[PDB]
């Protein structure tokens, strides 16, 4: 075969502005709706926090600095908060084509963090196979803007949703949907508009007889006066001639909460979520199969993204702080699970009791999420870690 | 890139006519006004300008000063000569000096271009009332002003 | 790679207040947040809400490999966690105070404080919407510039950076030190709530109640002047009226009724309570307004979980500075302990049911060690290690003794 | 049906294109070996799963279980290859 | 001030050994209480406030003969006398090192 791709890309970094970096900005800072829905997104992929695996990793144990550690042990002190750092990065990278950072160290030149940057600011400048070669950066200053190119041999960059497997540089989920969060934000402006004039009755004073003796701004500024709502308490009455008619505007119905449900089964749908998560609720939907199929298909898509998260977050930032600042191999087997954000503990219980006799006391132990045993064989048996205590004091 | 070099132009321009705008308001409708009548123009006008603001019950904290006020002000005697000063910064760093901004109970100094006043000259502009300098009868070289008014 | 960072960020070239908002943040802002917390009402009590969820059931600090760290502090042992505790009396009242303001303000922030003696007092929380932090132009914070009301005006001074410490719940970025007020983001969506709860309370007074109108003479027949009404008002009076009078008139008097004009003033309350809640990221539960279908099944559950994943959220992002930026400098500065060490602070789940984990308990403590177990129950671990890091109960293993 | 007849015509194309041709051009084994690549079931519930273990399990050896119950096969072949539970075997290993 | 009329920061002073003669007679300098210092009553050239005066990062001193007063053989000449003796001669640059 080939050790260059000799297939096209379709594409030339020399496709977004940083106009169109700093509208997602303004879509996320503003709040509101659908603020709070694509935050939502982004804590049910990565608010649930995160464990760091290596296969074999008993094997790497090697003094690091008067002590021991596992390579899993050193990544843990390596990224001590991975949780917050995993919903930033994990974040952003929802909002925007991709989350960004910088590798830093100490003053004397061992790690320190993996750094985000802030990704509004940056767009990657790529070649014709695709691949990012330089960040052009421009941030807000004093009278202006200051403006920057850096290499990409230095930072890092993280991209969960992409046009092709090929695309390096990934798709903003606001960006692709910008039709229908302007399509939901003009109907919710045109509710609270509609509410104002139309969801309250008004008094309308009609004064004169019909084909009578017309009044004048100036006899209603009188008239005004009587009939001041601002002046009137609640069981006010009113005595009139037969030529003074109070008439209402009556609040004229229409269904803004059937308008309502309908931008939120746009939107909601538009970014993948259920409609549930809008506080929208639908018939038959919240029970049985119905119910199953959609709970499958969100988890699903959070599979999807923690996956591909985890892959890119390991190979850009994990690989290259184990080659540069540690003693320990980085071609190992590391792996950066990031977990389920509706895992049930109660049927987790449940199968535990039906199948325990199938499974060793470190699988039970990592399903139950607890630390496995601390002697290898009771730790690797099957009969469970208390059955074997009561039998090692019987026997 | 001529698209920086143009958002770089673009931005400083606005940036010179918000400071445009701001100098002509500042210079024209101040209310207070210490006449030197070409003498004791450095130290003793601008305590003497504090002074006029005082009499008025407010409280000055900063001063905009035009390139001949600058000149001036470090030519006198008494920021010029360490001894009179207390240090020897003015005569050494000049308008980065420490003392100038902080002189005469004002904690800022916010030093002007002698184009920022609208002369009324560049098209499109419609000057201001006065005459921003320090050269000749009538010039306004400097403002005393309160910051937050 | 390098030491200090290299990309840029959107500070106002360093000075200023910079804030997510593209400007600066004022003291008029700080006070208007004070004015929204202060005045009561609805949206006051659902910010405590959210505050209460987030911070309200304790916390609990744990070291690791505390039983390692035995020290004598004043000629007799403690462990880090010991000292902590000792350190720290009344965390669970700082956490919700601290957790609180830094859910209404864009920070909570605070001082040392010291003994006249010179060992460590207190962590002493500062007022937030007195203080102010100025960024410099990689964002960092250098000093912190304050102001109060004081007799009649205000006074003012700066601090260093140096010696204060600040929590940033809400940021702009991963880089914002000066953080976000949930507040003034959403300042918009609270004002139109509050406008429509005085729209609908106002619409109420002038529509919700019926309306007696007396009309007085025969149409197209002898005019009525208003000192004639004037009497025809006594008569009518409601002030006056009862349940049962009842009246007498000629044919030339109409008693009408402006009626009760029906409008749906609950589905307003419902829709602008919708709009508060979610926009402050409570659940719509939190404003005493319910829909249907999503009070049961996958529909419940998922609502649920995404208040306990925004709960969780907040709660290690407050952890980690507070562990980081209080207690390591207390531990430094005036412990004989390792700040080093591997602090953790928690603070509790407040939507936990005790019973689901008895349940649990029950099905699958046969592989849990009793201090796992202790753990989970919110219990003191057994006194002695080996009954506590044993599987089968302390209860086992007592009556197994007592058959020897 | 739909996902299977679909995850069973993708399977058979990627051994057949992609897997085996690298094996066979890359790797020192047989290529014509019987290689399966199988995709997992999204709609598979484990507690209908746990509940046939359970009903049916005397007739599954401990790998078929293992397999079934999406589980790492017992490192030990005979216990494998058996039918009654591992911890079954393990107490009366222990009875001894 | 000229310079900074014009909206330049000049950081640079260029000399004439006149101008230098005349610089350190000046009585600013002169007097160890106007200057900060007794340095350039000491040391004339090699005094640090000659190198940081009026905002000025650095002093160059000339010699009389560099300039072309077109004398030399094939040196055409500048239009200026640099000096500092008499009605218009030239006697120092204060400058942008940078431009
Ligand atoms: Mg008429
Ligand atoms: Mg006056
Ligand atoms: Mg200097
Ligand atoms: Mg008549
Ligand atoms: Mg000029
Ligand atoms: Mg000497």
């Amino acid at each position: 075969a080939s050790s260059t791709p000799q297939t096209n890309v379709d594409s030339m970094g020399g496709d977004l502005t940083f106009e169109d970096l700093r509208d997602i900005k303004d879509v996320r800072d503003s709040g509101g709706q659908v603020a709070q829905l694509m935050d939502y997104k982004a804590l049910l992929n990565f608010g649930e926090g995160c464990e760091i695996h290596v296969e074999g990793d008993d094997e790497t144990k090697q003094l690091v600095d008067g002590e021991p550690m596992t390579l899993s042990e050193w990544l843990e002190d390596a990224f001590p908060h991975l949780d917050l750092l995993v919903l930033d990065l994990g974040g952003d990278a929802l909002w925007y084509p991709y989350a960004v950072g910088e590798i830093q160290e100490t003053i004397t030149g061992e790690f320190k963090e993996a750094l985000p940057a802030e990704p509004w600011t940056l767009m990657p400048e790529s070649d014709a196979q695709g691949k990012v070669q330089a960040w052009h950066q421009r941030t807000k200053t004093h009278g202006g803007y200051q403006t920057q190119t850096l290499p990409a041999d230095d930072l890092w960059h993280i991209v969960i949703n992409k046009a092709s497997a090929r695309d390096e540089v990934g798709i903003s989920e606001v960006l692709r949907n910008k039709d229908e969060i302007q399509a939901f934000k003009q109907n919710e402006a045109a509710i609270n508009q509609a509410i104002e004039l139309h969801g309250f009755p008004q008094r309308h004073v009609k004064v004169g007889k019909e084909d009578g003796a017309p009044v004048r701004d100036n006899d209603l500024r009188r008239v005004r006066t009587i009939f001041d709502p601002r002046t009137t308490d609640a069981n006010t009455a009113y005595f009139t001639g037969q030529d003074v008619d109070v008439e209402t505007l009556e609040a004229h119905n229409f269904d803004y909460s059937a308008i309502h449900e309908m931008d939120m089964r746009n939107l909601t749908t538009a970014l993948g979520l259920p409609l549930e998560a809008g506080n929208v609720g639908a018939d038959g939907l919240g029970s049985g199969k119905p119910a199953e199929l959609r709970f499958a298909l969100l988890k699903l898509a959070i599979k999807a993204n923690q996956r591909s998260f985890s892959v890119q977050f390991v190979e850009r930032v994990m690989r290259p702080v184990v080659r540069d600042y540690s003693p320990f191999d980085h071609e190992a087997d590391i792996r950066l699970e990031i977990n389920d954000p509706l895992e049930d503990i109660g049927e987790v219980a449940d199968l535990i009791q039906q199948v325990g006799d199938y499974m060793t006391n470190e699988q039970v132990a990592e399903k139950l999420d607890l630390p496995a045993p601390e002697d290898d064989e009771v730790a690797d048996s099957y009969r469970s870690p208390a059955d074997m205590e009561k039998d090692e004091a019987g026997v | 890139d001529l698209i920086e070099r143009n958002i770089q132009r673009v931005g400083a321009s606005l940036e010179n006519g918000i400071n445009r705008v701001f100098l002509t308001e500042l210079v024209d409708n101040a209310q207070n006004n210490h006449d030197t009548a070409g003498s004791n123009q450095g130290y003793q006008a601008l305590n003497s300008a504090v002074g006029e603001v005082d009499k008025d019950d407010f409280r000055p904290d900063t001063y905009v000063t035009h390139p001949d006020y600058r000149t001036q002000l470090f030519n006198d005697t008494n920021l010029a000569y360490a001894n009179r000063a207390g240090t020897n910064e003015v005569l050494r760093n000049r308008e980065d000096a420490p003392i100038v901004g902080d002189i005469a109970g004002l904690d800022m100094h916010a030093a002007m271009s002698s184009a920022t006043y609208d002369d009324g000259t560049d098209i499109g502009w419609s000057g201001g009332s006065e005459t921003w300098g320090f050269s000749s009868d009538g010039d306004k070289g400097a403002v005393v002003y309160d910051r937050d008014n």
